[PDB]
């Protein structure tokens, strides 16, 4: 039995345009433990990403949390992108 | 991990029971050893407890109190072969083993028809000392060092004769003195009242 | 004091991709990171700073010989159960120990297995026995109940040693765990729903509910996750949708360390 | 099937010098440890090694050094050795370390004696007493005593061959070595044994007693410089003839 990733993105404080912030990508419930992970701006991978440790969950399950610096602005569309054994292809969640 | 107190030394006589007790105060707890050290030999294992309360196996049993950091080694029906050194080990919060300094047990074999005698050995061709036998004498009996520096005296040893299930206790004494008698050989011991000396 | 526990995690993979560790080990006190070690750095090293300015090097010293040991133990037993299984390739083995220190003072204590994210082995420190899952957890079974005295160690360890670690480290890191942060709660509208959305709260644990009319509606209520913000506090929601051909009186209640909230709309 | 397997037995070395002891067991064991145990004190962990791989200090490190060769062999390795390091070695193992209730499995030891000068190692002088005719007649027995006196450092196996063949039956050896001199540090030291067998048995002309002591002492590198002849490991005995 393997576990898809369960993927919820999500700023760290109530957004508002043009007040600095964090914007968060959490990864959970998975199994097994490889996992890819990135944050996209307008579609392109954000380099400055930093992330937890590997979690542990008393289920077995597995998760992360993904994040980055960002100031929303109105016209920029951000997102998570996971992969994982039990994707076939990468699946794209958006923020918002 | 800090400490673990036992008695350096313990006696009691064949067909008893004995008690060896162990203490610690330590960081943690994870379970208390007991060990089996003959003299010039390897420890071996004993018994474990880390719960509460006694447990027996064969003519020992080992006892745990964790609240009062206090545990026991009961021997029944001692047999002479139970003379050895026991070792307290305690394992601390790390995993970390932390041994007590041993009690020495010492067994009074029981003497079923004592006849003290000290006996002159004879010379050796190839040997300037007179040797002097004690033996027979019952396990009461202590045997003290000499006070005469070119006197020497060993302490009592217990041998047993399987083919005759007997045993003894014996002590030697010997000097190269020109005075040496085994007449006077023990007089810095209390030797029993009947003690049997034979004529020179 | 609030309910606080203690739990550390073994994983082993037993075909690790290029890179990845075949063994990670990692400790918590709450949802907090403790300690960790894995294969790769083959050390033992805090993962909170209130654990690494009250444990001394030789303490981390000890430990990273200990896991180091533990690390090759763990492999031995899933070359065991790979084998058992009539496994290939890639398979993962987990172990799962600690203990909770409840509001109320009592305890509970727990040890448990898995192989391939499943339960696997669980022990039961009152009957002192093992449950396994099926025929390869059997064989294991009767191989660790055959020592009495290993299930002994473990009931004490689980009791004492797991309580008296967790009031350690509870003391240590007191100002993070024991601290409070209330929630910030707000409800937003958006077929309709009523969304209730709290921030900026610690500890983690919160409950969070709508109520139609003074009754509750949990059929018809939608629970959010409660997740990390990033900066140690948390955030969660609940959601109901609205009936379009009847007003209701809707209210959304929060209850968090000790003290309960209502929001009416 | 062997169990702990530690070398050697016994050992003398002068102050300075360097000694290797070996350790192997065959128990597939995971854990391996090396203690020292001195008079009046609980054992004390000089190094381990938790697992095949790695090793760390215990509590008695400085002076020593270990090496985990391969899974089954845990060397203790004395590179200058010291007066204080006089003591006896026992080697360990156990299954895991920091897992369950698992026991110590401990080899047969090694006793070291360091000295600043090998001048005063000296072997046994060995001499048999026969029984005394009075004890043969009042008690129907007939005690032999052996003594092995003057040796030094207190490494000896004393043992009575009877007709041959070792024996342990009717044998009591003191458990402990007399200090000649009490007083002195140094000490040579005493020791005795008893053989006690029937009178029947001693009165047999043909049977034939024997004390025998190995001695552990120097070897060929070790320098000797004195007068005396040199104090090698070696095997003194004395005997008699039944009466
Ligand atoms: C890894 C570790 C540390 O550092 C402290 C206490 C522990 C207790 C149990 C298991 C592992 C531990
Ligand atoms: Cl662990
Ligand atoms: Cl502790
Ligand atoms: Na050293």
């Amino acid at each position: 039995i393997q576990r898809t990733p369960k993927i919820q993105v999500y700023s760290r404080h109530p957004a508002e345009n043009g007040k600095s912030n964090f914007l968060n990508c959490y990864v959970s419930g998975f199994h097994p433990s490889d996992i890819e992970v990135d944050l996209l701006k307008n579609g392109e991978r954000i380099e400055k990403v930093e992330h937890s440790d590997l979690s542990f969950s008393k289920d077995w399950s597995f998760y992360l949390l993904y994040y980055t610096e960002f100031t929303p602005t109105e016209k920029d569309e951000y997102a998570c992108r996971v992969n994982h054994v039990t994707l076939s292809q990468p699946k794209i969640v958006k923020w918002d | 991990g800090q400490n673990i107190d036992q008695p350096t030394e313990m006696t009691a006589t064949e067909g008893a029971i004995v008690q060896i007790n162990c203490t610690y105060q330590t960081s943690g707890f994870n379970g208390l050893f007991w060990y089996q050290q003959h003299a010039g030999e390897a420890p071996t294992f004993l018994s474990y407890n880390v719960l509460d309360g006694l447990e027996e196996k064969g003519r020992f049993s080992s006892f745990l109190s964790r609240s009062k950091g206090y545990s026991y080694l009961l021997l029944k029906e001692l047999q002479m072969k139970d003379s050895a050194s026991y070792l307290c080990a305690v394992k601390d919060s790390n995993y970390q083993l932390i041994w007590g300094a041993g009690t020495k047990l010492i067994i009074k074999p029981d003497i079923q028809n004592p006849d003290p005698a000290v006996y002159q050995l004879r010379d050796s061709k190839s040997s300037d000392k007179s040797v002097c036998l004690f033996t027979d004498f019952d396990s009461q009996t202590n045997v003290s060092q000499s006070k005469d520096s070119d006197v020497y005296i060993t302490d009592k040893c217990v041998l047993d004769m399987r083919s005759m299930d007997f045993k003894s206790n014996s002590a030697v004494a010997w000097s190269n003195k020109s005075d040496f008698a085994c007449a006077n050989a023990f007089n810095n011991s209390i030797i029993p009242e009947d003690t049997f000396f034979p004529s020179p | 004091m609030r309910t606080h526990s203690l739990r550390y995690f073994r994983l082993g993979v037993s075909d690790p991709i290029h890179g990845v560790p075949e063994f990670i080990s990692v400790g918590y006190v709450d949802s907090h990171p403790i300690t960790t070690y894995d294969s790769v750095t083959r050390q033992k090293e805090p993962r909170a700073p209130w654990m690494a300015e009250n444990l001394a090097p030789d303490h981390w010293e000890r430990y990273t010989q200990l896991l180091r040991g533990w690390q090759q133990m763990f492999k031995v037993e899933l070359k065991r159960l790979q084998r058992h299984y009539n496994h290939s390739g890639s398979h993962t083995y987990q172990r799962m120990i600690g203990c909770e220190l409840l509001e109320d003072g009592s305890t509970t204590g727990f040890l448990q297995y898995a192989y391939d994210g499943q339960d696997f082995l669980i022990f039961n420190k009152d009957t002192l026995s093992w449950l396994a899952v099926d025929n390869v957890a059997h064989t294991i079974k009767q191989a660790w109940e055959a020592n009495q005295h290993e299930l002994l160690y473990q009931k004490n360890w689980l009791e004492e040693e797991c309580i008296a670690w967790l009031k350690r480290f509870l003391e240590y890191g007191k100002d993070t765990l024991q601290r409070t942060e209330p929630p910030l709660v707000r409800v937003n509208r958006k077929v309709t729903a009523l969304f209730c959305k709290a921030h900026g709260f610690y500890p983690p644990e919160i409950y969070m509910t709508w109520m139609k009319n003074g009754e509750e509606i949990v059929q018809e209520i939608d629970y959010g996750d409660i997740l990390p913000s990033g900066d140690g506090t948390y955030q969660a929601w609940a959601s109901i949708e609205l009936d379009p051909q009847s007003s209701n009186l809707y209210s959304c209640h929060v209850e968090h360390s000790g003290v309960h909230m209502v929001l009416q709309v | 099937n062997a169990g702990v397997t530690q070398t050697p037995k016994f050992q003398v070395l002068k102050t300075g010098q360097s000694m290797t002891l070996q350790c192997a067991q065959d128990m597939n064991h995971n854990s391996m440890y090396w203690y020292r145990q001195d008079p009046g004190m609980g054992l004390r962990l000089i190094y381990y090694s938790a697992s095949e791989g790695t090793t760390d200090k215990g509590e008695v490190p400085n002076g020593y050094n270990v090496s985990r060769l391969n899974k089954r062999e845990f060397s203790l390795r004395l590179e200058s050795a010291a007066p204080s390091q006089t003591s006896v070695y026992f080697c360990a193992s156990s299954v895991w370390t920091g897992e369950g209730s698992g026991e110590l499995f401990f080899g047969e030891g090694s006793r070291l004696t360091v000295l600043e000068d090998l001048k005063n190692v000296f072997p046994p002088e060995v001499a048999v007493f026969e029984p005394s005719e009075a004890e043969i007649s009042h008690t129907q027995k007939a005690t032999l005593v052996c003594l092995a006196t003057g040796f030094y450092p207190d490494h000896v196996e004393l043992s009575w061959w009877v007709n041959g063949k070792e024996v342990h039956s009717g044998v009591c050896t003191d458990p402990q070595p007399l200090k000649e001199q009490p007083a002195l540090n140094d000490s040579r030291y005493a020791l005795s044994s008893r053989l006690r067998v029937s009178a029947t048995f001693w009165q047999n002309p043909r049977n034939h007693f024997r004390c025998q002591v190995q001695f552990y002492g120097l070897s060929e590198n070790d320098e000797w410089t004195q007068d005396r002849a040199k104090p090698v490991t070696q095997i003194v005995s004395a005997e008699a003839w039944g009466r």
